[PDB]
């Protein structure tokens, strides 16, 4: 029944060769919405994040009836995003 | 529990009420049920608060379409992406 898409919001920095960011997080708002499922794994307003393990903020899915459509679900659950005080993948 | 034909005349009975009078955007209508037979009770001509749960089931955003429907879209296009009648079920 339709398409789905997924990812995986990181604190891997895009333009530094997705070294993942480590430290403590300021700000955390996250989109949910019909069609849309998050996986929250270390994203949350107190989170200091560990260079320990595989970073993961949070398991994005999306589901929309035409591939498209999802694809615009999840673009906007991107920009409503909201992290702060650690670069993400999200760019 | 209701008989698997005894929903497609229900589902039927709606259909062909608003085919009838050429409604535009969603709308639901009620029925009163018991044994064999529906009663037509009202139209709410809008989204119903429980939109969601049928959404969850046949897979298309109600609201989203909507407003394609407003923007004078068509159901069984590129934008809308509706899936034929008789690929439409849950």
């Amino acid at each position: 029944l339709g398409y789905a898409i997924q990812c995986r919001i990181t604190t891997e920095d895009p333009l530094n060769d997705f070294m993942p960011d480590t430290g403590t997080i300021i700000a955390y708002r996250s989109s949910g919405g019909f069609g849309v499922r998050l996986d929250a794994g270390d994203g949350f307003q107190g989170a200091e994040i560990s260079p320990y393990y595989d970073s993961l903020l949070v398991k994005l899915s999306t589901h929309a009836i035409s591939f498209k459509q999802a694809e615009e679900k999840m673009v906007r659950s991107l920009r409503e995003m909201r992290i702060r005080g650690v670069k993400t993948n999200i760019p | 529990g209701l008989s698997p034909t005894l929903r497609q005349r229900i589902c039927d009975a709606a259909i062909q009420l608003m085919e009838n009078i050429k409604y535009v955007n969603a709308g639901t209508v009620e029925f009163l049920v018991s044994g064999d037979e529906f009663f037509f009770i009202e139209v709410n001509p809008r989204v119903q608060v429980e939109h969601t749960i049928t959404e969850m089931v046949t897979g298309i955003d109600i609201v989203k379409t909507q407003i394609l429907v407003a923007a004078g879209a068509d159901l069984f296009g590129e934008e809308i992406n509706m899936p034929q009648q008789k690929d439409i079920t849950t």
